[PDB]
């Protein structure tokens, strides 16, 4: 037979099913008489292991791979040659951590993942990203800075465990502070294991004779890794390979001196020319690539992988070779030797026969073509019969007719139910079943009326967290989930620059500290000392541009800044007790000061705590400096509008807990710029001036390629894919609706 | 210097590598006293005792043949509290230094911190 | 540009072949290659018939490598076939017939050919040049091994952070302040510097000299700005300009902001009021003093450090990642072009083109307009002369489309210019009639539409069989191309791209409609047929248009296929998504990452299922059970079973595929679980996998491996393709909603157009601009060209009144920027009066036009069918037998897993971990414990001396070779003497005393045995006949059939009584009183050794029963001895040693029990 296959993936699981039709059609057949010979192995082993280990109970037949590349202990045995690596590394953290992962290697030193996981974060934040020592950075010719690396931060981490990190610097470190406990242990056992990977790659730099090299591989063996009740196979033939090479070379009588980078890399090439044999005939179904001088009868034969560049294989001779010019009867080659080995192939199989080769690309349909071979043996078998139905038709007609009946082409997916229906090709899978015959349901609308009730005591902060960002705060508040992205991977480069994110969470902390008007030189040694800024005259820049700038807006905070006091909220507004405390409460009024640009949201925390405030007292005006001439401003209301609009937020916190609330601040503040002016007091209705503040709102919404947009993020890419014109009417009725206390309450 | 000496210590099990290497970087290349004083220090602050006597450390000979190990400088300098304040990694307290030697006793600076505070607000 | 004829070409010397859209190449090709491997041509002809191992043809991609192949072997068996039977239909072949004249001797020439052909030269330029590297390694200085890489973003990074490091550290703040506003740091770097970085090194246009430095650029502004300010600082004091009254008053007040400015230099930028004392300044609205004009010198000439810097870097980071590549000992794709080019332009460059042009003596350069200056250069030095050697190139240069894949057309002109020979094909064997008359009508206004001079449109023809083309929509025909126009005076791309897309989708669903009833036919002749959902296919030019119109035309009900995207499928929603579905499988303990992973978006639930599962406790408790369970799946076998069976425990596969719009969806989730089963094979643990996957989200590359496959191909859908990929496909009905959009050129990066050399500048001319933007036209001049010759029997498409600029309207539009504008307008800009009227001017019989006005009626019938039930085939009976190969191992347990499968010869019976038991005195019971010293033990004694003494430099050599302190051989070498002299069994004692034909080492056996074996069977024949069973943990076996496998150590014989002997190595016996003979015997039954006993017994009898004729076992057996290596004293008797006998009827009784 022939069968036109796609995949690889899908070649091997139409193989099981016809190999189990075969056998269950043949009451007198065995699985030590079935033999599949891939091409290469390496390219088909992930398949074959995956759909024969997913075989269920009720359907599986045992299998063993043969003359695979003699590495099984993969993490010890490259393990190993990344520990003969060592002195040209560069020691990243990643790298490091990644000899950790290796189960002995972590069990020799005593320690687990449940120390693992407190270990990357502690090498994640303790600032450890370059090489190990200074020596290490001045061979690579660099310049020496001392800061961040392995000294750097296991000296922080043992200063941290002694002092605490409130004394400042000592010795120009800056101590840490959470290994303080009795966790030190595992930090102890890290500082060990770097030390004797020093003591090791101090070792192993100079040149030795054979003589010397003799006895190193067994004492690292020894010192590094831990015998188990398995990987001691693994290093008896590490041992055994390292002892052939160099006993050969020292009985060939060399003299000379030898670098280490030659004996390494030639043990990681002799290493992958063994093979493992010794699975072959145990019984389950033979699985072997195609070797010379090996021809054993067996009753079925399956071939699989007879793409054109692929089989027979090739290789090329060295150039300089003479036997190449002039050839001679007794010369062998690869190309040959394949070629009759197909020969042999096709002789030795008793019974039936099975080949298998892709037709056809799976990326975009289009066409592939067979090996030469299997091409002349269809031309061969076309040539040689004819169908009994068309007696005498023609011979080119018979030829295509049953090289057409002969060729089998299978279907591109799984669940197509071309499988499925009755007949020939069927399968024998179950597990497509329901997902071919079309017997499912779509699926529902993630955002449901959920009934919440609202309790008898809100506090102020949980309003504040709702208040900052709505839609956010429904799905990390109400359900407890949030979409909290993959842990930030060391970084191989110290900070060079403050730009994005990192600008956002660390000038934020730096401004948030530098902001208190104190002295900014022992600020500036301790943040230095803690190893955050760049290096030099590039930190001393970055220093003194934002203290010409922090300095020119505590100009205007100081000129009217008189200290105030810190007061405690207690009130009953709708049967509902808000407490909280309150920052930055004076007898003028409201000032306050938050070093980040002007937006609405941190206008309308101003608002609410000017609202709270005017509820138990409160006369003053509102405002809160900012940068590039913030400013905000609004004269104190009335106890009644107060309780009021208090109320009313109240309701809105309610409903918002319940369904998700549509609450776009920005971009309506925006549309609030745009319509609702302070002159008129009512919305514009022509249609030019409204598909202009449409403009200004969808701007504000998603940005120009200059800046990004309020729009594009993980919550509301959550909630839909696109801005349909039906949903964004939506929200621009949901803007007028709700935000309409937003609309008044701010102009 | 003793550092294969304090290595064979933790082989025979009663130093810790955490110890060894804690002693190892706060005193750097500094005398076997104080390397000694040092690992003793941190050994004793992790068993919980907060107290620690300079005669226990100066006469114990637990750990190691210490008498040999303190024999290392010029005669036998018995005088702990200078060649303790000699090191530029200790002083008396007041500045912001690991290892602080208040009533007789060497101890860390955070127990330090603790006791000062928890005596200011018992007084 | 004379006609072209397969049959007449001159195969001498260098020529060129210019093949227009639509004419068969890859047949031309063949032609050409049949011609020369028959040698034929009269006198026009190859000197000599070459063969198939002597073409090197160098094809572009290697899906046309496969296809050029497969049409290459087709038409080499049928032109065989024709010549044996002497007779054909086709055209070409009877031509080819007619012209050969010994028919034998070409069926012989074919058939060695055909049978060649497994190793044709059908090849690119990078297997190309990576074998003659490897052929002429001697010539070309490469190794004979290089490991291949394509990760070269992060040693680009590595370097650029290395030369950041190390040119930007010592410079001091007055520097470090210059050079901060002109780039933040190395990210800015790398992104101002990446798209130089690789490729050819563009031509530097006015360079620094290498004696600058960057602090005597420094110096050199400071002496030019305080030279100007100390010439101000002479100046002041006087008012001798010209009094104007227009000015502003405050002039006296800006010399006065200049006097007081004059304190400091430390700035860079210089201040504004400098702008109104230029002759620039004086002409636009009295010279009187020098400083007039040295103000002008001043301002004459920009100030940076930029071009300083960036020559630096560029000439840096290449040398760097080289060295790097070098030393670490990998290859690339082009290292191995640029070392090719660099050996072949060195002085060993003449063998090897000898050797190249005696090895490859014709070449047929295919894709000629997508061509590289080093590829150039390589052709021209190896067949730019050298005679009766000749060279074909073969191109298009009108299609030219790969500008941003580092292709060159500059090259291509230079290359027209120097080969003195052209050559053309006329003939259209796929378009319309009234199409290529249509084409030639838009494409034959103006002189030179190409804006180029060596790039001559010509006009075509169609053939004479397609004659009868037509279209026929509801009676009447339809005339081949109709532009849609849209109305008003100015436009936007936002509502240009919603009214194009909702008219084509309205437009394509009236076809659908029109032709699923047999009204709207594709009439060809006489024949008929109606369309279907596979002959409209849309033709965009990039991916947020492709989705655009994919949602207007769903929302209209057609379902559509996306087919030719080019970014990888990692950096979409669905590896985000497993991430976070294996981050919480592989810690499924902590209840935030379990959450957020029950959220996801294709596990499909609601917000009531989270409250539902949030407070309740059991349903968390069985929820991280099935989780842990996963785990334990994955952690036995793998990504790909775990992954199956998630999917079918949570139905996600039914459910993808009854919710719209998620087949795509699944196809992704199959393929990324794929690609992650294929990593996690090759990779050593499951956290590397894991940031395998996030390293990979991270950097979405755009290989050829990892994209994306269509979605479905079961039902007929319309084809939303892109235009680089679908050149040379083939649709019959096309549309161009987008056409008349462009991007305008910003960079400075421009040809020469007397020499063709790339050249970089680093100014802000504005001739460099123009330059950029002039191919920028020519290259969507040339893709317009593309996107309209597709189509075959019809092409719509939009022409609107696009206007960019951030003026609202003031009557002229900038259309004539875009590539149809330019073509239309003439050139001129007009209005939309005249944009009309140019359209109404070329309305002639095969050209109409419309105005787009949208009309919806209703969104489809879709006609629902059902067809038939289905239902999976069963299993009946028992899959597998248990036919197994034991080499005992049923009694001692798993744990020992595939050890014995890579050291078969390993000392398995001795495991354990060793200590530190140091005591100062050596001695055997302190020898190390494990497996290696085990197997040193054992393998010390096969390859001996016994009769003669031990020599102690052999012992020291051993000690030696093995990795061994070399301390232990005085303990070793009278240890050994005091073994080799025990008293084993009365007799045959002391084993000096064995000769070399009286032993026989390391025997191996197999014993075949049917009726498979019951475990307590065995053991309760055992038990009764031996004392020692008296420890009775049996049944430690299963049932096994088959073979039988083990090692004997070494069996004697000493006048008959054989023997067999066993080494055994074992625990730390401190005291020699731990290896008494009740310790051993206790040892015996705790280790359960008492079965090799029997099995070996009965082994050696049965061998023994073939070998030796009428064999007793009483007369001949004898026993079994076992030793203990560790405990052997000097004169210590029988301590150490076992010795023991069976009972001659058990073996008896268990050899029928084995074999029957």
């Amino acid at each position: 037979t022939f069968h036109v296959c796609h995949s690889p993936q899908r070649e091997v699981e139409v193989l099981h099913d016809r190999l189990l039709a075969m056998l269950e059609e043949d009451p007198t057949l065995t699985p030590r008489d079935i033999i599949v010979m891939v091409a290469d192995i390496d390219s088909y082993s992930p398949f074959i292991q995956a759909v024969f280990g997913s075989a269920p109970a009720d359907r599986y037949l045992p299998y063993a791979i043969s003359d695979r590349r003699a590495r099984q202990s993969h993490p010890v045995l490259e393990a190993f040659i990344s520990l003969l690596s060592l002195p040209d590394s560069r020691f990243v953290s990643e790298d490091v951590l990644a000899l950790l992962d290796v189960p002995v290697l972590a069990a020799r030193f005593d320690i687990t993942e449940e120390g693992l996981r407190y270990l990357r974060q502690w090498v994640n934040e303790s600032g450890i990203r370059w090489g190990i020592d200074d020596d290490n950075v001045r061979e690579l010719e660099l310049p020496a800075t001392g800061q961040h690396t392995w000294r750097f931060g296991l000296t922080r981490m043992l200063l941290g465990y002694a002092m605490e990190s409130a004394q400042g610097e000592w010795q120009s470190v800056l101590p840490y502070d959470e290994s303080s406990g009795l966790i030190a242990e595992l930090v102890g056992h890290l500082a060990s294991l770097l030390m004797q990977l020093n003591i090791w790659r101090r070792g192993l730099a100079q040149e030795r004779p054979l003589e010397e090299w003799l006895p190193v591989c067994r004492d690292m063996l020894n010192a590094f890794f831990l015998p188990d009740a398995e990987t001691e196979a693994a290093m008896t033939l590490i041992e055994q390979q390292w002892q052939a090479i160099i006993a050969e070379g020292l009985g060939a009588q060399y003299g000379d001196a030898v670098p280490l980078s030659l004996l390494r890399d030639e043990l990681a090439q002799r290493l992958d020319q063994e093979r493992i044999s010794q699975r072959f005939l145990a019984g389950p179904v033979n699985i072997c690539t195609l070797m010379p001088m090996r021809s054993i009868p067996f009753k079925v034969v399956c071939l699989l992988g007879m793409n054109d560049g692929v089989y027979p294989r090739q290789l090329a001779p060295l150039g300089f070779d003479l036997m190449s010019q002039k050839p001679k009867r007794g010369d062998r080659s690869r190309r040959d030797d394949d070629r009759y080995l197909f020969l042999e192939a096709l002789i030795s199989a008793q019974q039936k026969l099975y080949i298998s080769y892709i037709g056809r690309s799976i990326q975009d349909n289009s066409e592939r073509f067979p090996s030469v071979l299997v091409q002349e043996l269809i031309d061969y078998i076309g040539q040689s019969h004819y169908l009994p139905g068309d007696e005498a038709l023609n011979c080119d007609e018979s030829e295509a007719r049953v090289k057409a009946h002969l060729t089998c082409l299978h279907t591109r997916m799984p669940f197509d139910p071309q499988n499925y229906q009755p007949g020939e090709r069927q399968s024998y899978a179950r597990e497509w079943l329901p997902a071919a015959s079309q017997a499912g349901k779509a699926h529902s609308e993630f955002v449901q009326p959920l009934p919440f009730t609202l309790p008898e005591t809100v506090p102020l902060e949980t309003l504040q967290r709702f208040w900052a960002h709505p839609v956010r705060a429904f799905f990390q508040m109400r359900l407890q989930v949030n979409f909290r992205t993959e842990d930030s991977e060391i970084p191989d480069t110290e900070p060079f620059i403050l730009e994005g994110l990192s600008r956002y969470q660390i000038n934020q902390q730096l401004l948030n500290a530098l902001v208190e008007q104190d002295d900014a030189e022992r600020l500036f040694r301790r943040f230095r000392a803690a190893g955050d800024l760049p290096y030099g005259a590039f930190g001393e820049i970055f220093w003194e541009t934002q203290c010409q700038e922090m300095q020119q807006l505590a100009d205007r905070v100081i000129a009217c800044r008189q200290p105030g006091q810190s007061m405690e909220i207690d009130l009953a507004c709708n049967g509902v007790q808000i407490t909280g405390w309150l920052p930055q409460v004076q007898p003028d009024g409201l000032l306050r000061w938050r070093p980040s640009l002007l937006s609405v949201a941190q206008g309308m925390q101003l608002w609410l705590e000017h609202l709270v405030y005017c509820a138990s007292g409160g006369n003053g005006e509102s405002r809160l400096f900012l940068r590039k001439d913030g400013e905000w401003r609004f004269p104190p209301l009335a106890a009644e509008q107060a309780l009021h609009y208090l109320s009313q937020l109240i309701e809105g916190y309610r409903e918002g807990m319940s369904a998700p609330l549509l609450v776009l601040p920005e971009s309506g503040g925006a549309w609030l710029k745009t319509c609702y002016d302070a002159q008129n007091d009512a919305m514009l209705d022509d249609d030019s001036t409204l598909q202009k503040a449409r403009t200004k709102f969808l701007q504000a919404y998603e940005g120009n390629m200059m800046v990004r947009g309020e729009g594009d993020d993980i919550w509301y890419q959550r909630l839909w894919r696109q801005l349909t014109p039906e949903t964004m009417e939506a929200i621009v009725e949901q803007s007028q609706r709700f935000l309409l206390p937003l609309f008044r309450f701010n102009q | 210097k003793l550092q294969k000496q304090l290595l064979e210590a933790v082989e025979h099990k009663q130093l810790r590598p955490l110890d060894v290497q804690f002693a190892l970087t706060v005193a750097g290349d500094e005398h076997p006293a104080v390397t000694l004083a040092a690992a003793l220090l941190s050994h004793d602050a992790g068993e919980g005792h907060v107290c620690l006597p300079l005669s226990r450390l100066e006469n114990n000979e637990a750990s190691h043949p210490l008498l040999a190990t303190c024999v290392s400088e010029i005669g036998e300098l018995q005088n702990w509290e200078e060649c303790l304040l000699a090191s530029q990694a200790v002083s008396r307290g007041d500045e912001p230094t690991p290892m602080i030697l208040c009533g007789d006793r060497l101890y860390l600076n955070r127990m330090w911190c603790n006791e000062r505070t928890v005596a200011r607000f018992f007084n | 540009a004379e006609t072209l004829d397969p049959l007449r070409l001159p195969l001498q010397g260098e020529r060129l072949i210019e093949a227009s859209a639509g004419t068969g190449k890859t047949f031309t090709i063949a032609a050409l290659y049949l011609r020369l491997l028959l040698g034929l041509g009269g006198s026009a002809a190859f000197p000599r018939p070459l063969t198939v191992e002597e073409l090197l043809v160098v094809t572009f991609t290697e899906a046309a490598t496969a296809e050029l192949r497969g049409r290459i072997r087709s038409n080499i068996h049928e032109l065989r076939i024709a010549c044996l039977r002497e007779t054909t239909d086709n055209p070409l072949y009877e031509r080819l017939l007619e012209e050969i004249d010994d028919k034998a001797q070409a069926a012989q020439w074919l058939l060695l050919a055909e049978r060649q052909m497994d190793e044709a030269a059908v090849f690119t330029i990078h297997g190309f040049c990576q074998r003659m590297l490897n052929l002429n390694a001697f010539e070309s200085g490469m190794l004979f091994e290089q490991q291949l890489i394509e990760d070269e973003s992060l040693l680009r990074y590595q370097a650029c952070a290395d030369f950041w490091r190390r040119h930007c550290y010592p410079l001091p703040r007055e520097i470090a302040q210059v050079v901060f506003e002109t780039w933040k740091g190395p990210q800015a770097l790398l992104r101002d510097i990446n798209r130089y970085l690789q490729g050819e090194a563009p031509v530097i246009k006015a360079p620094p000299p290498d004696d600058e430095t960057l602090a005597s650029r420094h110096a050199q502004i400071v002496a030019r700005i305080d030279t100007v300010k100390q010439q101000w600082r002479d100046a002041v004091g006087e008012l001798d300009a010209l009094i104007e009254s227009s000015g502003i008053d405050r002039r006296k007040f800006n010399r006065s902001n200049q006097a007081k400015w004059i304190d400091k230099i430390s700035a860079w930028a210089e201040e504004e009021t400098n702008s109104y004392q230029l002759p620039e300044s004086l002409e636009k609205f009295t010279p009187r003093h020098p400083l007039f004009e040295a103000i002008d010198q001043l301002l004459a000439e920009p100030l940076s450090i930029r071009d300083l810097v960036i020559t630096r870097a560029l000439a840096e980071i290449r040398e760097t990642v080289a060295r790097e590549k070098r030393r670490r000992g990998e290859l690339g794709f082009d290292d191995m072009l640029s070392r090719l080019d660099s050996a072949l332009r060195s002085e060993s460059g003449e063998v090897l083109a000898a050797a190249i042009r005696t090895r490859f003596p014709v070449a047929m350069i295919d894709e000629f307009q997508d061509t590289d200056p080093q590829q150039y250069r390589i052709f021209r030095r190896i067949w730019h002369h050298q005679p009766e050697t000749a060279l074909l190139l073969i191109g298009d240069p009108k299609q030219a489309i790969y500008a941003f894949r580092g292709a060159d057309i500059f090259t291509y002109m230079k290359a027209r210019s120097e080969v003195h020979a052209h050559y053309t094909l006329d003939t259209n064997w796929r378009s319309a009639p009234g199409m290529v008359n249509s084409v030639n009508k838009l494409f034959s206004q103006t002189d030179d539409a190409f804006m180029f001079r060596e790039i001559p449109f010509i006009p075509v023809k169609s053939a004479g069989k397609n004659q009868a083309l037509r279209f026929v929509f509801k009676g009447e025909t339809q005339p081949a191309m109709k532009m849609w126009l849209m109305e008003g005076e100015s436009c936007g791309v936002g509502d240009y791209q919603s009214t194009m897309a909702q008219v084509c989708a309205a437009q394509i669903r009236d076809w659908l409609q029109a032709g699923q009833r047999g009204e709207a036919l594709l009439m060809n002749g006489d024949d008929a047929r109606p369309v279907r959902a596979s002959d409209i296919s849309v033709l965009v030019r990039s991916r947020q248009e492709a989705a655009q119109v994919r949602d207007a035309l769903t929302l209209l009900e057609i379902p559509s296929v996306y087919l030719s995207n080019r970014d990888s499928v990692f950096e979409t929603l669905e590896a985000q998504e497993m991430l976070w579905l294996l981050q919480a499988v592989m810690t499924p303990e902590r209840e935030n990452t379990l959450r957020s992973a029950l959220a996801t978006s294709m596990m499909g639930l609601n917000a009531l299922d989270i409250e539902t599962l949030n407070n309740d406790e059991h349903a968390w408790d069985v929820v991280v059970e099935e989780f842990d369970g996963y785990r334990q799946i994955w952690r036995k076998r793998g990504v790909m079973p775990m992954l199956r069976a998630l999917m079918s425990a949570r139905n996600i596969a039914e459910n993808l595929l009854a919710t719209a719009g998620g087949e795509r969806r699944l196809t992704d989730i199959l393929h990324i679980s794929e690609l992650l089963q294929e990593a996690g094979t090759q990779l050593e643990s499951e956290h590397a996998l894991v940031r395998w996957l996030s390293q990979h989200i991270l950097e979405p590359d755009s290989n050829a491996s990892s994209q994306q496959m269509r979605l479905e191909s079961d039902k007929h859908l319309v084809q939303i393709v892109t235009i680089h990929k679908s050149k040379g496909l083939e649709y019959p009905l096309v549309w161009l909603p987008f056409i008349t959009n462009f991007r305008v050129q910003e960079q400075a990066f421009y040809h020469d157009r007397h020499s063709f050399e790339a050249v970089l500048d680093l100014n802000a001319a504005p001739e460099s601009v123009d330059l950029a933007e002039a191919e920028r036209l020519a290259e969507d001049l040339r893709l317009l060209y593309v996107a309209l010759t597709r189509s075959v029997w019809h092409c719509s498409l939009g022409v609107a009144p696009l206007v960019r600029r951030r003026g609202d309207k003031k009557g002229d539009t900038d259309v004539h920027q875009s590539a149809l504008g330019r073509l239309l307008q003439k050139g001129e800009p007009q209005d939309a009066a005249g944009l009309r009227t140019c359209i109404e001017a070329l309305c002639d019989d095969d050209i109409a036009w419309q105005t787009a006005q949208t009309g919806d009626n209703q969104p489809w019938q879709v006609n629902d069918v059902s067809t038939a039930e289905l239902n999976a085939k069963t299993l009946q009976r028992l899959p597998g037998d248990n036919w197994r190969v034991t080499s005992y191992s049923g009694l001692q347990q798993r744990g020992h897993g595939i050890a014995q499968d890579l050291m078969p010869r390993l000392d398995v019976d001795a495991a354990g971990v060793a200590s530190v038991v140091e005591e100062p005195t050596l001695t055997p019971h302190q020898f190390p414990r494990g497996a290696s010293p085990g197997t040193f033990l054992h393998s010390l004694f096969e390859d001996l001396d016994f009769t003669q003494p031990v020599d102690p430099n052999w012992v020291r050599e051993k000690l030696e070779l093995g990795g061994f302190e070399s301390q232990w051989e005085p303990v070793l070498t009278e240890w050994i003497t005091a073994v080799l002299q025990a008293p084993l069994n009365e007799t045959g004692v002391s084993l000096s005393q064995l000769s070399a034909r009286n032993k026989q080492v390391e025997m191996e056996f197999y014993l075949p045995i049917s009726e498979p074996l019951i475990a307590s069977q065995l053991d309760t024949l055992i038990r009764q006949f031996d004392p020692l069973s008296a420890g009775c943990p049996p049944l430690e076996f299963m049932q096994v059939r088959g073979m039988l496998k083990g090692f004997i150590d070494l069996v004697f014989r000493h006048e008959g009584r054989y023997y067999l002997l066993d080494y055994k190595s074992n625990w730390l016996g401190e005291d020699s009183s731990a290896y008494t003979q009740q310790a051993m015997a206790a040892a015996m039954q705790a280790h359960r050794y008492d079965l090799q006993y029997q099995l070996y017994t009965l082994a050696l009898h049965r061998y023994l029963r073939h070998r030796i004729a009428d064999y007793d076992y009483e007369h001949h057996f004898g026993g079994v001895i076992y030793l203990f290596l560790r405990g052997v004293d000097k004169e210590h008797p029988q301590q150490g040693i076992y010795t023991t006998r069976p009972n001659a009827g058990l073996i008896a009784l268990m050899d029928e029990m084995f074999a029957g």
